[PDB]
DNA sequence: AGCAAGCATAAAAGATCTAAACATAAAATCTGTA
DNA sequence: TACAGATTTTATGTTTAGATCTTTTATGCTTGCTT
């Protein structure tokens, strides 16, 4: 029942990955046929939401659904989700279910007090183990005793000077940091991807900013600036990039799940998708890679 | 717009996107040997297109397709609503007939004023003093 | 007796202009513009004449007062010639403002001789469809307060459909919008401005001090026999009026220097005649006026002086404490303790130039605080009393100050009464006189 | 007038407006009557007096206190209106409109109307009150909701036989102010002065004290005997004039404080009445001197561990100290807002201060703690809803007094007074 | 070494807003099966 | 085979989490200066 946490000097992803994977899957399936499912979180990525996290861990290992007693007065659902996990596994046996992996654990969005409130309670759970990674030099004021007695940590120290290549694609390293952008680590992904999604995604972001523009440079794309899908499926099959909206919807799926676009539906009952980047990071998509 | 325009050419009354689906159904789909033309007057256009433009894009898209026998007369107070709100090449791609009305010369309204007045002014009438 | 319960009575629903409709009172100043909202309506409702106006007019300047004397009057003879919907800006939303049209539409329809069933999309299109299509047609009269309210930046769909009913509609539609904006005109979109007829009724105002003079002479004088006193009552008040030099035109000069409104006036004549317990005492009251005075004096009871008047030693003194630590400071801020070291500070130099005023510790100064902001004799340095909107307000609410946060000690404050008004206000026989002069 | 005016002790200017003011014919009364006055002015005493004293006016009191919204006021109105009218006339057939439906000003007016049309049975006008007790104290208050109570009386039905006449008492006056313009008839409570109010607690506690039951063991504890309907009320009078002799200055003209005051010292102060002292003033009260020296209105300061303690240590002696630590130390301006600073500053400074061993590095423990103290509360960042602590942005203050900083630095037995007091004691 | 005055400017506090999460509901529509 | 009963569709309402913005005071930098 303790939590590891690895910290050092260099990139600690491929020791975790390899050490949960390559070794503490087999081992526990062994000791307790199928093996023990990882979740590989990756908080250097500056898009990492504790919503999806949760979602993929309700997916993983399926929860009694919340009562309606058990919502409260506009309660957080994931919060007291987990708490019910808590009470659930108390009384069951001790084996593990899930292994979650959490990739720089100090990252620019897995740093928030939210998402470290879902870990703590998550860290109470005997069934699941935790192999967390810190890079910062400040880590450990991120936790107060609760905080830190909820995790259970036992600290290694693994320093192996690793370039750390990986955690370094999702900002720009010329600028120097002058960081939870994360449109860097879009660009990255527009060099790798078909010619037809880096035109869908070139037409939906020039819509965006005709939007943006109508409206009003700092601002960031929300779904009051963005297309709805039947318009943006009209303009897909003017410009031949998709057949139907079941072809744009499958090429959707990869920028949705990369949280590089989102179709989220308004008062009116329209979907929309909506690119999370400001005017000057999409003006810099298209000039650099989208050109 | 939709639910009105659909129930004005179908006597059906749907929902907002029901109608949408509808009308696109009925303009690109439908054969021109079982139709009659459309002539659709948007007044006030502005407050139409003010948070999401799709109507705009809707209702003018849709004198594009062959089979749709729609004439939409579009009415705002901008000359330039259509290239702002669409864009350059969706507006390029429609290819309205555009017009502006200037407004009224000195000349023109006291035409208009007089021939408001032909039969009255310098008449005669019958006046009861009581 | 009766008969100056009688009187008393008719003076008080003059007063109130609560009287019958044929004998409503209309002041002279007032009865020019009554005209032009006799001719409009009448142009509208007997003429079937479609029409337009908005009156704009400061509060209490007689725009509904008016406005509903005139419906009143053709009530009696017009009655099943046309029908009224009330509208007001500040309890009707853009969208409720048509649910009450429509429900409004359909009791005065019932009533002379459905339209509110459905969404709103279906009560808006067929209240459109009733109204923006021997025998005549029903005059609808929209008596529409606060136009203002409906006519702001953002959407202005009411106004614009009302106007547009009133010139493209076959039946006849007056609509008269009551509002206090000297420049509404400005603030309607430039489609409503066109379809706007630009008829503003600007009310009248007081110019004179005879207006005043005769405004009270018409609210005081009874012009019905009703009481044995009715005579003798009127000579009173005509000669309480006649002579220049009487109280009761003393107190109406006043009122037209300071506040320069007749429903003031009434407001403190109402209990001087209802408080009269028989005729002499009512005589004797309008007479002196001592009643005016009093009320005056009560009305100016709970202001910056009459606080200060109400307060102790101990909280005069931070009081004085912290207005010469904020006079000190450059930007008129202070805290707990900065006053509670002044106060220290002046206790200590008050009781060696000595029977010795004792010095309170902070736990028995800080209620003190608490008591004289909750009088509002300080407030926080950066505070937003009452927010103007519902939204704001919650918006607000939503909101952790940061002012809350810090210890009580530490907040920051600031006076609404200057150290220059402590001296002032204070007497020169009281112990801190000395400490109100920095 | 057929209105009687009750006798309220102080309030007679006030009374005779409300008798002038509030009447039952709707002709002569207004449509909106303001009460305005502080806490302990007496206006909803002096309100209900009135409307005790007169059985024939109807009332219907609401307390927005209770209800923090719009809208819950709108649904009370709603409810206690037709609940009042069912209750004054049983026999009038009417139909249960459910106050729930009541969402928007409009839909008030909307029910009211459709609750008072069914009431034109009746064979004259009435009028009945709705007393809005504290319309001030609303806690979802802005300064839009007042103008549509008082237009609210022009919408309803002009020639129903059930008019409608609201009554407010607002609390303050710079709200009031606020509809100045709308020529609202209005009746201000001053401010009690000392002898009014040591009158008024007088004639509102010497009954409650002269027969509590501490009084009543006490007199038959001490065997004594003497006229027990006059020299008790006397001995409760004499108390309530010496604690409103003793805290008038810390209380001020404050009733409910006295009455507070009252309750606490009482036990005490019969808890000191013996034979001799009770028939001589001057003794019991000098035999009671400690009661009303001390207000005692008040029901080791933190158990934080050594490394927390001095971690606080090193936040107020960063915050209220330039950084000029380089020249000679390490080897009141107490009176402003703490200044702010960066975490390795206080580690610095934390370092300088710990005790040796041979120095104290910073461990996870040492973070926990400082992120403990931050979680208490007791240090403070440029903190909005999310927080990221690793931003070399985010700044560090201190939240504890002088006091509390001097107790904690006297328990590790540390003067942080000779450090801070270069610049002042 | 140590510091006052002037300046530009990064920053704290908060107004103003959006929108996702949490929630309710009437009409239409899918879905069983007696 | 029409069905009630369960589900989806459409339409707002309530509340929390997160954003950008203006407004105003703190703040490092520069200039001038003496220990
Ligand atoms: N229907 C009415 N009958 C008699 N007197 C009235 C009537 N309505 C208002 N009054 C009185 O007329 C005086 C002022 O006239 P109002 O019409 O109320 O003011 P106003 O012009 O409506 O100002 P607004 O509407 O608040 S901008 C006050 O003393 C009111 O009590
Ligand atoms: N004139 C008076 N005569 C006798 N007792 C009084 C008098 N005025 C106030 N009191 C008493 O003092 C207290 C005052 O209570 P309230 O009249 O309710 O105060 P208030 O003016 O309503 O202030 P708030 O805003 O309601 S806290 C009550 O216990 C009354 O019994
Ligand atoms: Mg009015
Ligand atoms: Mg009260």
């Amino acid at each position: 029942g303790f939590s590891l946490l690895f910290y050092g000097v260099g990139s600690k992803r491929n020791f975790l990955e390899e050490f949960a994977i390559d070794y503490l899957s087999p081992k526990i399936a062994y000791s307790q046929v199928n093996s023990i499912p990882c979740l590989i979180l990756n908080g250097y990525n500056p898009s990492c939401n504790y919503r999806d996290v949760f979602k993929e861990i309700t997916d993983l290992l399926v929860p009694a659904e919340l009562t309606r007693s058990e919502t409260k007065y506009w309660g957080n659902h994931v919060i007291l989700q987990i708490q019910k996990m808590i009470d659930f596994y108390k009384n069951q046996p001790l084996d593990i279910k899930l292994i979650l992996v959490v990739h720089n654990l100090d990252g620019p969005s897995i740093r928030k007090n939210t998402f470290q409130t879902m870990l703590s309670f998550l860290s109470v759970i005997r069934q699941i183990a935790i192999v967390a990674s810190t890079d910062h030099i400040y880590a450990p004021l991120l936790w107060d005793n609760m905080k830190a007695q909820n995790y259970n940590f036992v600290f290694h120290d693994i320093s192996n000077f690793e370039p750390s290549t990986v955690e370094s694609t999702f900002q720009d390293v010329m600028k120097m940091g002058k960081t939870s952008s994360g449109a860097e680590g879009a660009k990255y992904v527009l060099q790798s991807l078909t010619v037809n999604s880096k035109k869908m995604y070139k037409l939906l972001i020039e819509t965006q900013m005709q939007n943006m523009g109508n409206l009003s440079g700092p601002k960031r794309g929300t779904q009051r600036t963005g297309v709805e899908l039947k318009l943006f499926n009209h303009l897909c099959a003017a410009d031949f990039i998709a057949s139907n909206e079941i072809a744009l919807r499958s090429m959707l799926r990869e920028f949705i799940e990369h949280k590089m676009a989102n179709i989220t539906k308004n008062n009116s009952g329209m979907e929309i998708i909506w690119v999370p980047y400001t005017y000057a990071e999409l003006e810099k998509l298209l000039k650099t890679v989208l050109n | 717009c939709y639910e009105t325009l659909w129930n004005k050419v179908s006597g059906e009354r749907l929902t907002w996107a029901a109608s949408m689906e509808s009308l696109e159904f009925y303009f690109k789909r439908v054969p021109k040997n079982k139709k009659k033309t459309i002539v659709v007057l948007l007044d006030e256009l502005d407050a139409m297109v003010t948070k999401s433009q799709d109507i705009m894009y809707n209702f003018f898209n849709w004198t594009t397709y062959e089979n749709a026998k729609l004439i939409v007369i579009a009415v705002a107070n901008t000359m330039d609503l259509p290239e702002r709100q669409l864009g350059n090449k969706i507006t390029s791609r429609i290819g309205f007939t555009r017009i502006m009305f200037t407004g009224y010369t000195h000349e023109e309204l006291k035409n208009i004023i007089d021939l408001r007045l032909k039969g009255l002014n310098d008449s005669f009438f019958y006046v009861d003093t009581k | 007796d009766p008969g100056f319960g009688s009187l008393q009575r008719r003076l008080l629903q003059q007063l109130y202009g609560t009287l019958p409709t044929d004998e409503k009172i209309i002041f002279t100043y007032l009865q020019d513009c009554q005209q032009e909202i006799d001719r409009i309506i009448k142009q509208s409702i007997i003429q079937k004449e479609s029409h337009s106006v908005i009156l704009v007019g400061p509060r209490q300047s007689y725009k509904t007062y008016l406005l509903d004397y005139e419906l009143s009057l053709l009530q009696q003879s017009y009655k099943e010639q046309f029908i009224t919907i009330r509208l007001n800006g500040f309890i009707h939303s853009e969208q409720t403002a048509i649910n009450g049209i429509a429900t409004q539409l359909e009791q005065q329809l019932q009533k002379i001789h459905t339209i509110s069933s459905g969404s709103l999309t279906e009560v808006f299109e067929k209240i459109l469809l009733l109204l923006d299509s021997s025998i005549t047609k029903i005059t609808v009269v929209f008596i529409f307060d606060e136009i203002d309210t409906f006519a702001g930046p953002v959407r202005q769909t009411l106004l614009y459909n009302l106007f547009d009913m009133v010139e493209h509609s076959r039946v006849p539609v007056c609509i008269f919008g009551c509002t206090t904006k000297l420049n509404i005109l400005e603030y309607l979109e430039k489609r409503v401005k066109s379809r706007f007829s630009q008829r503003v009724i600007y009310m009248p105002q007081i110019q004179n001090l005879d207006d005043m003079v005769d405004a009270v002479r018409n609210l005081l004088t009874v012009r019905s026999e009703i009481s044995p006193w009715v005579s003798q009552w009127n000579e009173t008040l005509e000669k309480e009026l006649s002579d220049p030099r009487s109280n009761l035109n003393r107190h109406i000069r006043m009122n037209f220097e300071t506040f320069r409104s007749l429903p003031t006036l009434k407001n403190s004549i109402i209990p001087l005649v209802a408080t009269s317990k028989n005729f002499g005492s009512l005589c004797t009251a309008i007479k002196s006026c001592s009643f005016l005075d009093i009320y005056n004096k009560n009305q100016l009871s709970n202001n910056l002086t009459g606080r200060l008047q109400s307060l102790s030693d101990l909280e005069l003194a931070i009081l004085i404490s912290a207005a010469r630590v904020a006079l000190r400071a450059k930007d008129g801020s202070f805290n707990f303790n900065l006053a509670y070291a002044e106060y220290e500070k002046m206790i200590k130099a008050i009781n060696s130039r000595i029977n010795t005023i004792k010095l309170w510790l902070k736990k028995d100064v800080k209620n003190v605080w608490e008591n004289l902001v909750q009088l509002d004799f300080f407030t926080e340095k950066s505070a937003v009393g009452l927010r103007d909107n519902a939204t704001a307000a919650f918006y607000a609410s939503n909101y952790q100050f940061q002012g809350t946060m810090i210890p009580f000690d530490l907040r920051s404050y600031q006076m609404q009464i200057i150290l220059q008004e402590l001296r002032r206000i204070i007497p020169k026989s009281n112990m801190y006189y000395s400490w109100t002069q920095l | 007038m057929n209105v009687t005016t009750p006798e309220v002790a102080f309030r007679e200017y006030q009374t005779n407006c409300l008798a002038s003011y509030i009447s039952a014919d709707p002709d002569i009364t207004p449509s909106n009557l303001i009460l305005q006055g502080y806490s302990g002015t007496g206006k909803t005493y002096t309100l209900k007096k009135y409307f005790n004293a007169n059985p024939n006016l109807h009332a219907v009191w609401l307390e927005p206190v209770e209800l923090v919204s719009w809208k819950p006021l709108l649904q009370a109105i709603a409810r206690t209106v037709q609940y009042k009218l069912k209750t004054l006339y049983p026999n009038i057939p009417t139909t249960d409109y459910d106050p729930l439906q009541v969402e928007e000003p409009f839909l008030l007016v909307k029910t009211l109307h459709n609750i008072f049309v069914q009431y034109e049975s009746l064979q004259e006008k009435t009028c009945l009150f709705l007393i809005l007790d504290g319309f001030d104290s609303l806690q979802d208050l802005d300064a839009a909701l007042f103008n549509k109570y008082i237009k609210l009386n022009e919408l309803l039905p002009k020639d129903s036989k059930i008019n409608i006449k609201f009554i407010y008492t607002m609390l303050e006056t710079s709200f009031l102010q606020r509809y100045s313009t709308h020529c609202i008839p209005t009746v201000m409570f001053p401010r009690y002065n000392v002898d009014e109010v040591s009158t008024i607690l007088v004639m509102s506690r010497c009954g409650e004290l002269m027969e509590d039951s501490c009084l009543r063991k006490r007199i038959i504890e001490e065997q004594i005997t003497d006229c027990t309907d006059d020299q008790f009320q006397n001995v409760a009078a004499n108390f309530i004039h010496l604690i409103v002799q003793a805290f008038h200055s810390y209380t001020g003209n404050d009733i409910f404080a006295l009455n507070d005051l009252i309750d606490f010292k009482w036990p005490k102060y019969v808890s000191r009445i013996t034979k001799e002292n009770i028939f001589e003033p001057l003794a019991l009260y000098k035999s009671a001197i400690k009661l009303f020296l001390s207000t005692d209105d008040n029901l080791q300061t933190y158990d934080l561990s050594i490394i927390s303690k001095y971690l606080l240590i090193a936040s107020y002696i960063c915050s209220y100290l330039e950084p000029r630590y380089d020249a000679s130390i390490f080897s009141n301006p107490r009176y402003l807002q703490p200044s702010l600073f960066a975490i390795e500053r206080l580690l610095a400074i934390f370092q300088a201060i710990f005790p040796i061993q041979s120095l104290m590095k910073a461990n996870i423990e040492v973070f926990q703690n400082l992120s403990e103290l931050h979680t208490l509360k007791l240090i403070a960042t440029t903190m909005n809803k999310n927080i990221d602590y690793l931003s070399p942005k985010v700044r560090w203050k201190v939240n504890v007094p002088w006091e509390i900083i001097k107790e904690i630095s006297e328990s590790v037995h540390f003067n942080i007074s000779d450090y801070f007091s270069d610049i002042h004691e």
